[PDB]
């Protein structure tokens, strides 16, 4: 798809990943296309029906042919492996982005069949929605309250796992303001289909502050583990929710629940 | 007559160099006088000086190596005496200007013109005989290689006579050996000597590599060859894959010295470190070239004198192949103190440590070859036992030195000198003497005196321990290499002990000379009648003790690992063939010595900046090569009569002796 | 035959023309302009060896090829080793 | 007999491969060596290198045709093809000598910088290799004219074929690494 | 030698290096000693003279013996290689020492057949002598004015190379106050034997300040490259010298002499 | 024979007694007390295989040994791989 | 016929080597797993493990003597040696069961921590292996008593030899990694 999520990304990491996919595709084509072409060519040209076709029922080894067969795959794998090493060392989710703007910290707790997000610096909490200004690095600290999940925003870039009692780091920056879809890429149970959220890349900071202020006006507060556990009850297709007051160290307590 | 050459190029004032020159020139004049008096000029010219034959070129390599060993050991004695006198707070008798020349020349001679000539001599002597071939793939190439080695030797010796030698160590590190810091002509002597010797050695490597694979006796598969042939093949592979690195490195340094380029200069963006890397990229394979064949020799001896089949043939051949493969990825272990990253140092340390396993496997295979055999305490067997005992300690110190942590304080210390001298004396020269005494009957037809041989071996081993064990302690005490003047008195005692060791080794060398003399004197009583003196396993012992210029009248058929042992066991060892056939052989060629003389002139002119003479020499070389490329009468046919006569004489000797 | 030599000649013309034209015009990113010319060079290296190069006996078809393969491994050791060692040795002596 | 000589020359070419690989490594290390002097981009004329490459490739093809003609047991055809190959080689050497003369006269010789020294070393080594090939062709042609197509002559022609094709492969690597990559 | 420079060191780096040497020695002994013992044992016990000795002229291969022969070297090399990796990554001269006291910077320029030292922080210069307080890290920046040399203090620990236009880093700490010998471990020419200096590890800081003040009283000054070049004249067995006034960036100018 | 089994038994007694006595008394540095016991264990592993273990035919002396060697390489891959991967995966999830 | 069966059992033992290596890796990862519970140093009694090791080694030596006696074509000697081997194995299993019972009763069972679970898994797997060996010895002895030393019986004795010596090697690795290293 020309207008696909991965082939038309909006995040930087998405852009380098798309470039890498296209370069890899190009490198593999140079060997794959001849294989299929020669398959069809040798099937048609050298059929039993043809009389003019050269018949060689004792030509069973060729040093030239074997050398050509071995060499080209080796060279293609060498080039693509050098590219793989460079990109893998340059696209590690556990690596801070190089940008002037200070990164915004978001904590992602993965409850059963819903998504929970905490802004500790802003001191707010959300369910099935996030917001961050465009052209600003975003630092995700992702953990699971329960069964393994996978935090993923296809348009922005790379995914990661959420596991109980383990913090995993991720970095994402949005080049174009707008609304992007976010899903879970690891089957967590019956309500796994339910896990869906929206990432709002605001055109400017002021819109982000307005969204934070709107979240601050929520009557609901997340100040104690009892309220967290009450929210953590098994539920399906949870609507977008807001919480004004957040415990200073909630992510730490969620991880320490499993003593890790 | 032109260039830098003048009356001031010869050191009139210095007495030591003048008495050395007088000794050498009177020796040469006496030898020429004796040859003229006996009238053997013609015999040497047609049978020795210009012989394609492999056995003659092997014996002549042995002669060159032995005569250069005397000069090397004289330099060793002079250095040890100077160090001993300098330690006692005395000015000594060797100024640094002479000490630097002496140690550089000693290193170059003892590495390039003592070890390699002797080892390649042994290869030329036995490898064609063992594989069951009549000659080598390229006989004229072998003759040319010999004469190129002789040219290198001549240039190094004449360096003493006129001008000076390099004062930059035996490897000539760039910034010291540059035109800015070494204006002398010594580095040019070093350059051209090593260049021509390297060309010769590369040609030798190619020749042997082709000979071993292509000219094997029919029915002898790769895994049925004697172990020495395997070791020789591995060494020649190393020569082919290594010596180009030396050629290119020396060519780059001489371009820097002549055309004023900036390859290794400290300014104008030159990268000096590069040279060191390149030289050591060549440096470390070289030592395995010295140690692989001698291993084979010991294996052969271990087979012959234990009176039982060699243990772990497959293990030995796989171990030598592993050593050959691993000897290209370890060179950086020479300069851990250069300041390379922890990753690179650790990796090169680990890979240098890995190559220890195959050598240990080979030593254990020899030990288990001696396990339940009947061991005869011959000279060769004593050399083998001494080699195992010494080389174990050498290898221990080596693997200790290979750790970067230890190398950070033991590098360029007398511990390093103790290591490299220990392993060289343990393996290379021990295998050299063992092979010389083991293959002497196949070269001349008589045996060596056992008493003098045993005396020489005991003197060598005891002297080596006494001379080099204190160097371990001195290395530990922090005394570095190449110290000449105002040596710390705390290093006196050990050095005095080393001096004692030196004179002990001297007696050993003297013993060796005496041995050869008496072996020549009493040849009529110690003749090898049967052609099988020690009951050797390999095909080489099937022939008469003087082998005919054709190795075999009929090329032998091989079915098993030890061909000659199986032939003796089956009871068909000396059977008269039904009929003999005309044998195709190569003619003796005189162009090798002419090309050698032209190369000597070219090298000498290049050193002394005599441009016209260098052009004349190079043109002479190319013209001689082109002219010899024209004539087609290079081979002849040995008739049935002569072959039948020699074979009948040999069989009569077998019958009378048997 | 003449056919294989002519085929090699045509492939050599193509694999020489394309890199030259690509470099002189800057028709792509420098990374691509490096990778593709190196690929075409090694293919073009193989092209000359596959077609123009021919052995007479063909007798050691196993052997001659084994010699060629070994001659490479040593080059891949020496060149890569030298480049890596000098990169590290130059990075560790900069005024920092 | 010919087999052993051809195999020996093949092993010598493998030794020569090692020889050229060392020069390649030296050039790669000293590629940025130049300080206050000309760089790769400043002096490398790509059309000149393209003409050199095409003429050496024409030399290789003509020598190949000479080898085919020798298999066809014809003397005149082999002589003509060898003459055309030698002419192409002479042209290539002429262009290399002209380039070196132009560089030296303009005060950009091998004594100016590490980069220029390494460039001169590698291209010069290739030049001496090609001129050795040309002298070998000259002696081989004068031998053929007076001896005919003998077994020794056939072996020499096979060895020179291996040598010349090896030189063309080395030149491919040279223009890829030194000239084309430098001017990028 | 029990009282040797390396087997009785005074520096820390010397102590870990001695420990490493002894551990390596111990590991290699377990295989080397049996080799020599079996050599002598098989030479004596199974000689031609003995009649009771078992003769096996056809026992030419053993799977058990080969396995034993291959295994033990492999295991010893594995253990010593792990130790080698750890120590090599832990004893890099280009690595700052872990200690409370701030390191003292010394610049080591290697002139022809003499040693030159600069204290930039103290702003003094010395020829063939250094001083630093005991139990204090010392940071050596080593370069060569000429031909390659090797900075080495055997008792303190590791050595390094000095090369023209290249700065190389080294770290050394002295546990015991006193005078230690320092040499060159790379042959630089006729006067190479001459290169000898003394490292004075003062009992306390006050002695180091007194030594610095004494050096400050030197009538001679090193303020310009002309004075440096005048000192850099080829000389042999140079005596200990002092220079009060030093150019702020002399080491930089010495390196930039070769434009690197 | 009985001789090889008795020799194996004696070597096994020594290689079991020494590590136990060394650990219970803390007679060295912990690094040495680990390295030496691992060395003695693998030697002691080899001891039991060299002496007690015996294959009746001895027929595939090349083969059965090759099977044993391969069974090791796979273990050295799996165990080392698992330990390394889990070390990295535990270092990357610590609260830092 | 015996050769194929012995080779098959050897390949099964290599499969079992892989099986035990996976448990070893699992234990190595979960060695520090225990949280607010007993550690290696707190529960491992070294004398008990030493007695276990010596009794299993005595079992191995007695079974070896049984194999020698079978080569000596004696029935009574093989029966006696097999009985002594089975008694030693029963003693070893008894001590293992006693240790497990003591751990479980004291509230230190496999449900307490990751470390205890991994320890129980590895030692339990070894225990079931040894008890399978003991049942095999019981059936083999009752077969020998009523059938004599036949080809099938000899093949079974060789297979059980391989199995028992393999178990002793695994126990050497177990006490080295789990018990001795833990108590360090
Ligand atoms: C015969 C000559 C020769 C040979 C074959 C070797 C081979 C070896 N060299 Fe010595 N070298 C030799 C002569 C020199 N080496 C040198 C350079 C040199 C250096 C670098 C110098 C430095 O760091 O300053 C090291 C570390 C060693 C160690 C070894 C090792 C580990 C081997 C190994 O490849 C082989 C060692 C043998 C062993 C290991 C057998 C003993 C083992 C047994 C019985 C099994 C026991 C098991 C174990 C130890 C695991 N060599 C130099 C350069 C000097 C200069 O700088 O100018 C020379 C001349
Ligand atoms: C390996 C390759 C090493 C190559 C070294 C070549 C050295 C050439 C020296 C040139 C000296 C010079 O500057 O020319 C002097 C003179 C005017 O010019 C001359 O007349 C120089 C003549 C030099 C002839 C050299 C022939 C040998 C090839
Ligand atoms: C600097 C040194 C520069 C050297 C220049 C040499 C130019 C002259 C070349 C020789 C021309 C005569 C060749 C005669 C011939 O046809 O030989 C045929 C021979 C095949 O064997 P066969 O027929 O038996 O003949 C043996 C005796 N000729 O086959 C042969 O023997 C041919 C071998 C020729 C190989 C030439 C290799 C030259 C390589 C360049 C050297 C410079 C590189 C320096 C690197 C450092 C940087
Ligand atoms: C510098 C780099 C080194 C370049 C060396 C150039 C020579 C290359 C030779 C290649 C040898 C492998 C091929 C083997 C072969 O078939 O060669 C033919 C011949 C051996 O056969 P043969 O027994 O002689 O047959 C009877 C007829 N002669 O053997 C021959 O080829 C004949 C002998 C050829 C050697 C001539 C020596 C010329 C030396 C030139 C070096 C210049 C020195 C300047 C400094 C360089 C740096
Ligand atoms: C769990 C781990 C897996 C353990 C499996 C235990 C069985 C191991 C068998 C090893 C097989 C390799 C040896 C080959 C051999 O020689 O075996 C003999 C026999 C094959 O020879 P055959 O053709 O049967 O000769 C005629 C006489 N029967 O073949 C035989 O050995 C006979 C058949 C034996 C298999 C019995 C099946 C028992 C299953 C127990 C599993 C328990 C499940 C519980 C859950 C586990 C988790
Ligand atoms: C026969 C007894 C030998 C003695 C007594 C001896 C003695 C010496 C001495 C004293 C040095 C100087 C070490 C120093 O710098 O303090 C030296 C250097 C050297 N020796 Fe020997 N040597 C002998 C044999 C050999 C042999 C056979 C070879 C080579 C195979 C060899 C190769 C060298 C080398 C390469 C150097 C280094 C030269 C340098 O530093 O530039 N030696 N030898
Ligand atoms: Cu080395």
């Amino acid at each position: 798809g020309c207008n696909s999520a991965l082939l038309d990304p909006k995040g930087q990491i998405g852009l380098e990943q798309r470039s890498l996919i296209l370069t890899a595709f190009g490198l593999m084509l140079i060997v794959v296309i001849p294989a299929i072409l020669m398959a069809v060519g040798f099937a048609w040209k050298y059929r039993a029906s043809n009389k003019d076709a050269k018949y060689s029922p004792n030509w069973s080894h060729s040093n030239k042919v074997e050398a050509v067969v071995w060499t080209v795959p080796i060279l293609i794998i060498i080039f693509l492996a050098v590219l793989t090493w460079k990109t893998t060392h340059a696209l590690e989710p556990s690596k801070p982005l190089a940008h002037d703007e200070k990164p915004i910290t978001i904590e992602v707790v993965s409850m059963d069949w819903k998504w929970f997000f905490i802004y500790p610096e802003q001191g707010i909490a959300t369910v099935n929605e996030i917001a961050f200004p465009a052209n600003t690095p975003v630092y995700f600290k992702v953990t699971s309250n329960s069964v393994m999940n996978s935090f993923f925003i296809p348009r922005l870039g790379s995914q990661i796992y959420a596991m109980a009692g383990m913090q995993t780091r991720l970095h994402l920056i949005a080049n174009e303001p707008g609304t992007y879809d976010g899903i879970s890429a690891s089957y967590s149970g019956p309500g796994f289909s339910g896990m869906k959220f929206k990432a709002i890349a605001t055109p400017d900071r002021a819109a982000f502050d307005q969204w934070v202020a709107k979240a601050k006006q929520s009557p609901n507060t997340m100040s104690d583990m009892a309220a967290f556990e009450k929210l953590a009850a098994p539920s399906e297709y949870n609507q977008v929710e807001y919480f004004s007051n957040v415990k200073p160290d909630l992510f730490a307590d969620v991880i320490n629940k499993f003593m890790a | 007559m032109f260039g830098k050459l003048s009356l001031d190029a010869v050191p009139f004032h210095e007495p030591i160099v003048m008495v050395t020159i007088a000794g050498i020139i009177l020796g040469g004049l006496a030898l020429v006088g004796l040859i003229t008096y006996f009238g053997k000029w013609t015999y040497l010219w047609k049978e020795w000086l210009t012989s394609v034959d492999h056995k003659r070129l092997g014996i002549m390599y042995i002669i060159v190596a032995i005569v250069m060993l005397l000069r090397g050991f004289a330099d060793a004695i002079m250095m040890r005496s100077q160090q001993a006198l300098a330690s006692a707070g005395e000015a000594g008798f060797l100024p640094p200007h002479h000490y630097d020349q002496i140690f550089t020349a000693h290193g170059v001679i003892m590495i390039f013109f003592v070890a390699m000539p002797f080892v390649i001599g042994l290869m030329n002597l036995v490898v064609p005989l063992q594989i069951g071939a009549r000659d080598v793939a390229f006989p004229f190439l072998n003759n040319l290689s010999f004469w190129f080695t002789v040219v290198g030797v001549i240039l190094v010796n004449v360096s003493l006579g006129v001008g000076e030698f390099a004062q930059t160590g035996w490897l000539a590190y760039p910034p010291l050996s540059g035109i800015e810091y070494s204006p002398g002509v010594g580095v040019d002597y070093w350059i051209w000597s090593l260049q021509l010797s390297g060309i010769g050695t590369t040609l030798t490597g190619i020749n042997f590599f082709v000979t071993i694979l292509k000219m094997r006796a029919p029915g002898m598969t790769m895994f049925k060859m004697p172990v020495f042939t395997w070791a020789s093949l591995c060494a020649n592979v190393l020569i082919i894959a290594s010596f180009p690195i030396l050629t290119v490195t020396v060519a780059l340094l001489t371009l820097d010295r002549y055309l004023g380029t900036h390859f290794f200069t400290n300014d104008m963006g030159g990268n000096m470190m590069m040279y060191i890397n390149l030289i050591w990229a060549w440096g470390h394979p070289e030592v395995y070239i010295l140690i692989l064949p001698v291993f084979g020799v010991f294996s052969e001896i271990a087979a012959t004198f234990s009176r039982k089949r060699l243990f772990g043939y497959t293990s030995l051949v796989w171990a030598t192949v592993c050593i050959t493969v691993l000897s290209f990825i370890v060179w950086l272990h020479h300069f851990f103190t250069m300041g390379a990253g922890a990753n690179v140092n650790a990796f090169f340390g680990i890979t240098t440590m890995i190559i220890a396993i195959p050598t240990g496997v080979k030593i254990f295979n020899w030990l288990f070859t001696m396990y339940q055999g009947r061991i005869v305490f011959h000279s060769a067997m004593l050399w083998t036992i001494g080699f195992i005992v010494t080389f174990s300690v050498g290898g221990m110190t080596g693997v200790l030195l290979a750790v970067p942590g230890a190398d950070f304080v033991l590098h360029n210390s007398l511990f390093l000198i103790a290591h490299f001298h220990n392993v060289i004396i343990g393996g290379v020269v021990f295998g050299c003497f063992a092979g010389m005494t083991y293959w002497w009957p196949k070269a001349f037809g008589f045996k060596l005196n056992e008493t003098w041989g045993k005396r020489a071996f005991w003197f060598w081993i005891i002297g080596f321990f006494v001379a080099f064990m204190p160097l371990y302690a001195l290395g530990f005490m922090g005394m570095t290499r190449r110290l000449s003047q105002q040596i710390d008195p705390q290093f006196h005692t050990m050095l005095m002990i080393a001096a004692s060791g030196a004179v002990l080794i001297a007696l050993g060398i003297l013993c060796l000379v005496i041995q050869m003399y008496v072996s020549i004197r009493d040849r009529d009583q110690n003749r090898d009648l049967t052609g099988d003196p020690w009951g050797g396993r390999t095909l080489e012992w099937a022939t008469s003790s003087p082998p005919p210029f054709y190795n075999f009248a009929v090329v032998p058929h091989v079915h098993e690992r030890d061909a000659f042992w199986e032939m003796k066991e089956k009871g068909e060892a000396y059977k008269k063939p039904d009929h003999y056939e005309e044998i195709h052989m190569p003619k003796n060629s005189g162009a090798g010595i002419v090309i050698a003389a032209f190369s000597t002139i070219f090298g000498f002119a290049m050193i002394w900046h005599i441009w016209w003479l260098a052009i004349v020499g190079f043109a002479g070389m190319i013209i001689t090569w082109i002219v010899k490329s024209f004539d087609e009468d290079v081979d002849y046919y040995v008739p049935v009569a002569e072959i039948e006569k020699l074979e009948n004489q040999h069989f009569d000797e077998i019958t009378k002796a048997g | 035959s003449v056919k294989t030599y002519m085929t090699g000649f045509i492939l050599s013309i193509i694999l020489t023309v394309i890199p030259f034209w690509m470099v002189m015009t800057g028709a792509a990113s420098p990374a691509v302009i490096l990778g593709t010319i190196l690929a075409m060079a090694v293919v073009q290296v193989l092209v000359h060896l596959v077609c123009f190069l021919h052995m007479n006996t063909k007798s050691d078809e196993g052997w001659n090829m084994t010699a060629f393969v070994f001659t490479v491994l040593i080059i891949a050791i020496l060149v890569v080793g030298s480049i890596w060692i000098m990169w590290n040795l130059n990075y560790n002596m900069m005024m920092h | 007999a010919g087999g052993t000589k051809i195999f020996g020359f093949w092993i010598y070419l493998m030794s020569d491969c090692i020889l050229f690989s060392i020069l390649f490594a030296t050039y790669a290390v000293l590629v940025n060596g130049t300080a206050g002097g000309p760089t790769g981009k400043d002096i490398f004329e790509l059309p000149f290198v393209l003409v050199e490459t095409f003429l050496l490739l024409f030399s290789s093809i003509t020598y190949g045709m000479a080898a085919i003609a020798m298999y066809k047991n014809n003397k005149s055809q082999v002589i003509s093809w060898l003459a055309l190959t030698w002419l192409f080689g002479a042209g290539f050497i002429g262009m290399e000598i002209y380039e070196f003369h132009h560089l030296i006269v303009n005060g950009m010789g091998p004594d100016r910088s590490g980069f220029l020294s390494a460039f001169f070393a590698l291209v010069g080594t290739h030049g001496l290799h090609v001129t050795s090939g040309l002298i070998w062709m000259a002696v081989l042609m004068v031998q053929i004219a007076r001896r005919g197509l003998t077994s020794t002559n056939r072996t020499r022609i096979m060895c020179l074929s291996l040598f010349w094709h090896f030189l063309d492969v080395v030149w491919i690597c040279v223009f890829t690494v030194v000239y084309l990559m430098g001017a990028m």
